[PDB]
């Protein structure tokens, strides 16, 4: 069985309400991970049980280029470990933070492996949930890295549909701030708001108050810059269509939508698959516990059984 | 730069 002491804990990487991520050692092998700790009493007072035991599950059978690789799911006592590949990279939210606005090309490069690995969850009958510039990290090469798969819902295949108010607000798809159910469209709203961040430099709606970002995304209609190109706007038109219906990947096709959409024209999806594609952007970390890619926030900082859950990489 | 957003449930 693992413990928490067959790690060496170097950096905090993250910080939040449910737990905190670690830049860890592999003292057996003295590889270097990331440990996303999280604390039991915090899960079992927010009642987030089955999505903690699905982010696990989830992890233990997906393999897919653009997504996290879980190498240990483990726990104590009062913590549960997860303890994945750590990405050099960062996530986007740092770097589009701190350049403001991708190019379109930039933008092309990780919308088409973000659909990549949207299509390969999908056709798993596994709809997201949570995409977002927090959940999208970039490895040491600079490729997507998808991360965070504790909002997964799992059985949904096409016209399936799913009853939880969950997300996160500011990317909440319309139908999903209507009563009854939607479906795995949603993930694809989730794919236009990230899109319309990377190319126009904002939200295409915000507002502190809930309330009233609740109203723009179900009322207000999406602004672009004129400078924005055609296909561009098409795109993000498709993408952040209100209807789910009308939405672009919303039909039966789901990915193939979006892959044959002309904004894609230059793209092709095997070669992107297959990690053929050149990233625009490569992290320039110098060392592997390098970690200039993250805020100072969290690196300045010092340092009753979950079942489903304790699998190892190795084994499984 | 939009304030880091926070993932919910129910
Ligand atoms: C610190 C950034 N980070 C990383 C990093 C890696 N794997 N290498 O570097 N950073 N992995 C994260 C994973 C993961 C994962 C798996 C694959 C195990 O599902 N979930 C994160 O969630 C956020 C919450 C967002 N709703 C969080 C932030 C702080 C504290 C607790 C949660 C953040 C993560």
């Amino acid at each position: 069985k693992v413990t928490m002491n067959d790690f060496d804990y170097l950096k905090l990487l993250g910080k939040g309400t449910f737990g905190k991520v670690i830049l860890v050692r592999e003292k057996a092998t003295g590889r270097y991970y990331a440990m996303k700790i999280l604390r039991k009493e915090v899960i079992i007072a927010k009642d987030e049980v089955a999505h903690t035991v699905t982010e696990s599950r989830v992890l233990q059978n997906t393999r897919h280029p653009f997504l996290t690789a879980l190498k240990y799911a483990f726990q104590t006592h009062d913590r549960l470990c997860f303890v994945m590949e750590y990405a050099n990279g960062g996530e986007l939210f740092f770097h589009l933070s701190r350049e403001r606005v991708f190019t379109e090309e930039r933008a092309r490069f990780y919308g088409a492996e973000i659909v990549s690995a949207l299509e390969y969850l999908h056709s798993r009958d596994v709809v997201y949930r949570d995409i977002k510039l927090e959940n999208l990290m970039l490895d040491k090469d600079g490729h997507i890295k998808i991360t965070d798969f504790g909002l997964c819902k799992e059985g949904i295949s096409d016209g399936a549909t799913m009853k939880t108010f969950c997300g996160t607000p500011e990317y909440l798809a319309p139908e999903v701030l209507e009563d009854n159910d939607y479906g795995r469209a949603v993930d694809w709203w989730g794919l236009g708001v990230v899109m319309y961040e990377m190319m126009c430099g904002r939200l295409p709606f915000y507002n502190q108050d809930h309330e009233r970002l609740f109203e723009l995304i179900l009322m207000e209609e999406i602004r672009f810059p004129r400078t924005l190109s055609p296909e561009a706007k098409s795109l993000l038109a498709g993408l952040l269509k209100k209807d789910p219906k009308q939405r672009l990947g919303g039909g039966p096709s789901d990915a193939k939508e979006v892959m044959e959409h002309r904004f894609f024209l230059s793209i092709n999806w095997q070669d992107v698959v297959q990690k053929k594609l050149l990233p625009p952007f490569k992290p320039q970390v110098t060392s592997e516990v390098d970690t200039r890619y993250f805020d100072d926030e969290f690196t300045a900082q010092s340092i009753t059984h979950f079942p489903q859950f304790d699998y190892s990489a190795s084994i499984r | 730069g939009r304030p880091r957003t926070t993932s919910f449930a129910e």
